[PDB]
């Protein structure tokens, strides 16, 4: 699959990433720090093989 | 030559008092919030992996 060179994807692949998600676009982007701790347990995937 | 160390031994102290209350989660935790801070802006600076 694929191939990337690791040091950006912010000028290569926003075709990607959470800020890209938020459709925030283009820096190299901070996360300020800032909160509060997660994980699950848990997926509720459809089936990943599925058909 | 004599009094000096006793001045300094209370200054010791006197961050004895400091960090001691400066542990306290509430503290750390601020502490937290600024390192990743201090990181962000580091981040881009910094380059060095010195150990």
């Amino acid at each position: 699959g694929f191939n990337l060179k690791v040091k950006d994807l912010n000028g290569s692949a926003r075709g990607l990433t959470q800020a890209f998600a938020i459709g925030e676009l283009k820096n190299q982007l901070s996360v300020g720090a800032l909160q509060l701790p997660l994980q699950f347990t848990r997926t509720f995937s459809a089936s990943m093989t599925s058909e | 030559l004599a009094i000096d160390g006793r001045r300094m031994q209370n200054a010791v102290t006197l961050l004895r008092k400091i960090e001691m209350i400066g542990t306290t989660g509430i503290g750390a935790s601020a502490v937290h919030l600024a390192q990743s801070r201090i990181v962000d802006q580091m981040a881009g600076r910094g380059l060095i992996d010195d150990s």
